[PDB]
C-alpha cells in the first residue's frame, strides 16, 4: 500500500487500463514534429543504442 | 529536388585540382604567356616564341602530376596507393590485418602415466594439419595458449584447447630510444601477439583482450610505417607513472617479440589433426574431435590475406563514428569487422522490439552458413567488453535463403584445352564470384541473367547458358514453424513449395525376413501447398497416408480430392491431410503439424529443405535474410551439364 | 640519383575518373624522411654552419657533399616548404613583404618591441599626447599597456628579422657524408 | 547462333540498374506458299518441345 504519495504526469484520463494502452515497454519515444520518414535512417547510424 | 538549395554535392575534387589534359594547359598558358602581359617583344623568333611556349608546357603537366598527386593521396577519401591509404587510417584507430591464421578449438583425450591431478598443456604444443586437398603435407598448428585439464573417473583429461595456424618467432632487442623496432616479415597476425618487456605483460592499447580498467601505463602501440613491416614504439612516459602516457623502456632492456608465423590463408581444410606432443608424461591418446560442438562444421576459419584497398576506406572513415565504443547498429557492424573480421563476411545487426536488450547480430562466415561455437563465444567477449554494458550481444546469424540451379553451360568440343573437370570447376568460382561480389551482402538481390553473364564468362568455349531456378529455404524446428514466419519475400507460383523427404515410424510391427523384425520404418511421406483459390486460400498438406495411425475424429476426414495436390509417388494410398494456411499474395507458410494430431516422435530427424520455385526471375531479400551460393559446404544441389556441340 | 632509387610505382588516379590511364611516375611516397632520420642516429654531432651567404638553394655543390646534392640540407631542417625554407636574398625578403600586404593595409607596424624583446602587438602611441602606448581599439583610451617606450619594427624589418634568424643548418661534416650515404642505402634495401 | 544469356549481357548492360531480366524465344520461321510445302523442308534445327 501506498501513503504519502506524489502526482507525476497527467496523460488525460488515468486508468491503468488506459495508462498501458499498448505498453510502450522499454520502447524509445522520439516524439518531436516531421514527418518521422526523414531522420528515422539517421537515428539510427550517429546515434542512439 | 523540389528547393534548389538542397542540390549541395557529393565528396567532389574542386577544379582547383584536377589536372590538365595536356593541350587546354597549352591554351590557358598561351592566354596567359600571349597577352594580358606582353604582346610579345620576344627575342627568339615567330615560331620560336611560339613553339617555346609548351617547351615550358610539358613543365608544367609534369609538375602538375609528380607534385599535383601528393594532395590525392593526402586525404582519405580520394587516395590511391594503398600505403597511404593505411597509414592515414590509424589516426582514426583501425589498423588493416596485414594476414591472418586458422583457428579451431580441439578437445584432447589425452592422459599421462604419472595420473598427477590438475595436467598442463603448455604454449605452442606443435600440431600439425592436412587442411584437406587431398592428403599430401602437413601445415602446423599451435595452442598459444594455457589451459588446465582435470581427472575425472577413469585417468583421462579432456584439456580442450584453441589452436592459431603458424608456428611462432621470438626476436629479443636492445631498446636504443633512436632504434624504431620493427619485425620486415610479410606476416604476423596483429590479432595475436605479446610483446614482453624483461619482466612480462605489456598489453598494449590499440587491442584490448581484457582492457582492465585503469591499469595505467605499460601500453605500447602497433601501426604500419607502410612497407608492410609493422612498427612498434612506446609513449613519452617518465616514471620518476609521471601523469598519462606510456611507461616507456629505460634506455637499455630486453625486449621480446613473440608473435606467429602464419603460413597463410591456404589452410582453411583444417579436418584430421595428428598429437605430435613431445612434453612429459601425457600419452596424447587422440581421439582428437575437431569440431566437439554443433551442427554442420566446415573446418577452420580465417586465413586472411591482406585487406584489399576498397574494404579499409568504407571501415576507415566510419571508425570516426564511432570512438572505440559501439553505441549503435552501425557500430556492431564496424565491430564486427577486420578486428574480428576475416571470420565474418556480412552483419547487419538489428534490435528486436518486442524484446528488450539483447542486440542481434546475424553473421555469415567466409566458411559459409554457421559459425558454429567458441568462434561465437569469442565475437561475443570481444563485444561486451566495448558494448553498452546492460545490454548483451547475441548471435542468431541470418536466416538463409539459397536457390537451386540446375544450369546448363552448352560449350563447343572444338576450342577447349583442359576439356571437362578443370572446366566443370571453373564454372563454380565464377557463379561462386557472382555472390561474394554482389548478392553475398544484405539487402541486394540476384538476377539470374548476371549468374549466367558470369557463366559465359568462363573462358571462351563456353557459348550461351541457361537455368531453371528455385529458391529454397530450410526450416529448423520443422512440426511447427514460427507464428508467422516461414517467408519467402517473393511470388511462390502457386502448385510449388514442395516437400523434402520425411519418413515414418511405428505402423505396428510389420516384421520382415532374415533377422526378427523391424519398426516399419519404410513409407515416408512429404509436403504440398496445392492450389490458390478465391484469394489467398490454398492450404497445404502433410502427404501420403496408406490407413491406421491417426486420430480421425470429427476434425481431419484426410482429402483433398484428385485436383491438385500433386502426388508423392510410392504405393502411398493418397488420403493427404489438410495442415495449414500458405497465403499466396502477401508470402506467408503456416504448418503445425498437431492440426492432425500426430507424434513428434513418430517422424525422423527435422531440419528439412521446401524449397518452392520462384514465380519472377529475380530474387529479392528483406529483414535480415540473405540470399548467398556456397557449393563446397553443401553440394547438394548444384548440378550443371556440360551437354557439347561438334561443329 | 640519391632521391629515385626504386621505381616508377604506377599512379592509378583511379579515385578520380574511373578507369583513368596509369602513369608511371617517379616514386615520391615512400615516407624518405624517416629513413633519414633513423640512418642519421650515430653520426650526429653535425655542427652549426651559419651559412653566412645568400647561397642560392644549392650550397652542397660547395660545402659538404658536392655531387650537386641539393638535399641531405633539407632533411637537415625538416624544411617544409624548399622555396621559402632557405635564407633568401636580402631584397627577396622585401620583395616578398609587399606580396604579403599588398592586399590589405599597405606598409604597417606589427609589432613595437620593449628592449629586452618583449612584442606588443597593436599596441599604438599617441604622440602630443601622454607618452603611453595603447591598444588599436577601446579609443576611449582608460586601459594602457607597457608605460614605458619602445620603437616599431614597421614590416620590412620584421621580414628580414624573421628570414634572417633561418640561417643555421646541421652538415654531416663532408667527412661522414660518404659513410653517412653508405649507410642510408642499406636501410633502404632493407625494407623491401 | 543465338544464344539467350549472350543477349541477356547486352539487356542487362543497357541502362546502369536494370537489375537483370528474362526472356522466353520462339522459333519462327514464316514461310511464303503455305498449303503444300516444298516436298521437303521447313527444317529448323534444335528440335523443338512437343505440341
Amino acid at each position: 500500500e501506498i501513503i504519502r504519495g506524489v502526482k507525476g504526469k497527467d496523460l488525460l484520463q488515468n486508468n491503468i487500463d488506459y495508462i498501458n494502452r499498448s505498453r510502450s515497454y522499454y520502447v524509445m519515444k522520439i516524439k518531436s514534429n516531421l514527418p518521422s520518414s526523414r531522420w528515422k535512417s539517421d537515428v539510427i547510424r550517429f546515434v542512439h543504442p | 529536388p523540389v528547393n534548389y538549395q538542397l542540390t549541395r554535392t557529393a565528396n567532389a575534387i574542386p577544379e582547383i585540382f584536377v589536372g590538365g589534359t595536356f593541350a587546354e594547359i597549352k591554351q590557358n598558358l598561351i592566354e596567359w604567356l600571349n597577352g594580358q602581359n606582353e604582346f610579345l617583344d620576344y627575342d627568339f623568333e615567330g615560331s620560336r616564341l611560339n613553339v617555346l611556349c609548351d617547351l615550358l608546357a610539358y613543365n608544367t603537366l609534369y609538375i602538375q602530376q609528380f607534385g599535383n598527386a601528393a594532395v590525392y593521396e593526402s586525404f582519405m577519401r580520394t587516395a590511391n596507393l594503398r600505403s597511404s591509404v593505411v597509414q592515414a587510417a590509424q589516426d582514426n584507430g583501425y589498423l588493416p590485418t596485414s594476414k591472418s591464421a586458422a583457428q579451431t578449438e580441439i578437445m584432447l583425450t589425452c592422459t599421462d602415466a604419472l595420473n598427477r591431478n590438475y595436467i598442463t598443456i603448455p604454449r605452442g604444443t606443435r600440431f600439425l594439419a592436412y587442411a584437406k586437398d587431398t592428403s599430401v603435407n602437413p601445415y602446423n598448428f599451435v595452442s598459444r595458449e594455457d589451459v588446465i585439464a582435470i581427472r575425472d573417473k577413469n585417468n583421462q583429461y579432456f584439456p580442450r584447447l584453441k589452436l592459431a595456424q603458424g608456428r611462432i618467432v621470438r626476436t629479443e632487442i636492445i631498446y636504443d630510444k633512436l632504434t624504431p623496432i620493427i619485425i620486415y616479415d610479410k606476416n604476423i597476425d596483429r590479432n595475436q601477439v605479446k610483446l614482453y618487456v624483461d619482466g612480462a605483460e605489456w598489453i598494449n592499447w590499440t587491442r584490448k583482450s581484457m582492457v582492465h580498467a585503469g591499469s595505467t601505463s605499460t601500453i605500447y602501440y602497433m601501426r604500419e610505417t607502410i612497407d608492410g613491416n609493422t612498427e612498434f614504439y612506446f609513449g613519452e612516459g617518465e616514471i620518476s607513472a609521471n601523469y598519462i602516457g606510456g611507461l616507456k623502456p629505460t634506455q637499455n632492456s630486453t625486449i621480446v617479440i613473440e608473435y606467429i608465423s602464419t603460413n597463410g590463408a591456404d589452410a582453411n581444410g583444417a579436418v584430421g589433426f595428428s598429437y605430435a606432443d613431445t612434453l612429459t608424461n601425457i600419452t596424447v591418446i587422440n581421439i582428437n574431435e575437431n569440431p566437439n560442438d554443433d551442427p554442420d562444421f566446415v573446418g577452420a576459419d580465417g586465413g586472411g590475406d591482406p585487406e584489399d584497398i576498397e574494404r579499409i576506406r568504407e571501415l576507415g572513415t566510419i571508425k570516426r563514428e564511432t570512438q572505440q565504443r559501439c553505441v549503435t547498429a552501425t557500430d556492431y557492424d564496424t565491430f564486427v569487422s577486420e578486428r574480428f573480421g576475416s571470420i565474418i563476411q556480412a552483419v547487419q545487426t538489428f534490435t528486436d522490439s518486442t524484446k528488450p536488450g539483447y542486440a542481434f547480430i546475424a553473421a555469415k562466415p567466409k566458411s559459409g552458413l554457421y559459425l558454429t561455437t567458441v568462434q561465437r563465444e569469442d565475437i561475443k567477449n570481444y563485444l561486451k567488453d566495448y558494448n553498452l554494458a546492460p545490454i548483451t550481444p547475441s548471435i542468431i546469424s541470418p536466416n538463409y535463403l539459397f536457390i537451386k540451379t540446375n544450369l546448363k553451360v552448352t560449350y563447343a568440343l572444338n576450342k577447349l584445352q583442359e576439356s571437362e573437370q578443370w572446366l566443370e570447376g571453373q564454372i563454380i568460382d565464377k557463379i561462386d564470384r557472382y555472390y561474394t561480389e554482389d548478392v553475398e551482402i544484405f539487402n541486394s538481390s540476384f538476377a539470374k541473367s548476371k549468374m549466367l553473364t558470369y557463366v559465359d564468362d568462363a573462358d571462351h568455349s563456353v557459348i550461351g547458358s541457361s537455368a531453371t531456378i528455385q529458391m529454397v529455404r530450410e526450416v529448423q524446428n520443422f512440426y511447427k514453424t514460427p507464428e508467422a514466419g516461414i517467408k519467402y519475400n517473393n511470388q511462390i507460383k502457386d502448385r510449388s513449395m514442395e516437400s523434402n523427404t520425411f519418413s515414418f515410424n511405428s505402423g505396428r510391427k510389420v516384421v520382415n525376413p532374415d533377422t526378427g523384425l523391424e519398426e516399419d520404418v519404410l513409407y515416408d511421406v512429404r509436403i504440398v501447398s496445392t492450389d490458390r483459390d478465391s484469394k489467398g486460400i490454398g492450404k497445404v498438406i502433410i502427404g501420403p497416408f496408406a490407413s491406421g495411425d491417426v486420430t480421425e475424429n470429427e476434425n481431419i476426414q484426410p482429402y483433398t480430392g484428385n485436383d491438385f495436390n500433386k502426388l508423392a509417388n510410392s504405393d502411398g494410398r493418397d488420403k493427404y491431410y489438410v495442415i495449414g494456411e500458405i497465403n499466396y499474395p502477401a508470402d506467408v507458410i503456416y504448418w503445425n503439424i498437431a492440426k492432425i494430431n500426430l507424434t513428434s516422435e513418430k517422424f525422423e530427424v527435422q531440419t528439412i529443405e521446401l524449397y518452392s520455385d520462384p514465380t519472377d526471375d529475380v530474387i529479392f531479400t528483406r529483414d535480415g535474410s540473405l540470399i548467398v551460393f556456397e557449393n563446397d559446404l553443401r553440394p547438394q544441389y548444384l548440378t550443371i551439364d556440360l551437354e557439347p556441340i561438334s561443329q | 640519383m640519391l632521391f629515385t632509387f626504386f621505381d616508377p610505382i604506377e599512379y592509378a588516379a583511379k579515385t578520380v575518373n574511373k578507369n583513368a590511364p596509369t602513369i608511371p611516375m617517379t616514386d615520391i611516397f615512400r615516407n624518405y624522411k624517416d629513413y633519414f632520420k633513423r640512418a642519421l642516429a650515430g653520426y650526429r654531432l653535425r655542427t652549426y654552419y651559419i651559412k653566412g651567404s645568400p647561397r642560392p638553394e644549392e650550397l652542397a655543390n660547395a660545402i659538404y657533399g658536392n655531387p650537386q646534392l641539393y638535399w641531405v640540407l633539407l632533411m637537415c631542417n625538416d624544411n617544409y616548404d624548399p622555396y621559402y625554407g632557405w635564407i633568401t636574398s636580402q631584397e627577396a625578403a622585401y620583395q616578398a613583404s609587399i606580396q604579403k600586404y599588398k592586399n590589405v593595409g599597405g606598409d604597417q607596424i606589427v609589432y613595437h618591441v620593449n628592449e629586452n624583446g618583449e612584442k606588443f602587438y597593436n599596441l599604438i602611441s599617441y604622440d602630443d599626447n601622454p607618452y603611453v602606448w595603447y591598444d588599436k581599439g577601446d579609443k576611449a583610451r582608460k586601459y594602457p599597456q607597457y608605460e614605458g617606450a619602445l620603437a616599431a619594427v614597421d614590416t620590412y624589418e620584421a621580414a628580414v628579422l624573421e628570414n634572417e634568424k633561418l640561417r643555421q643548418i646541421k652538415i654531416i661534416a663532408k667527412s661522414d657524408i660518404n659513410s653517412f650515404m653508405n649507410d642510408l642505402i642499406r636501410i633502404m634495401e632493407k625494407s623491401y
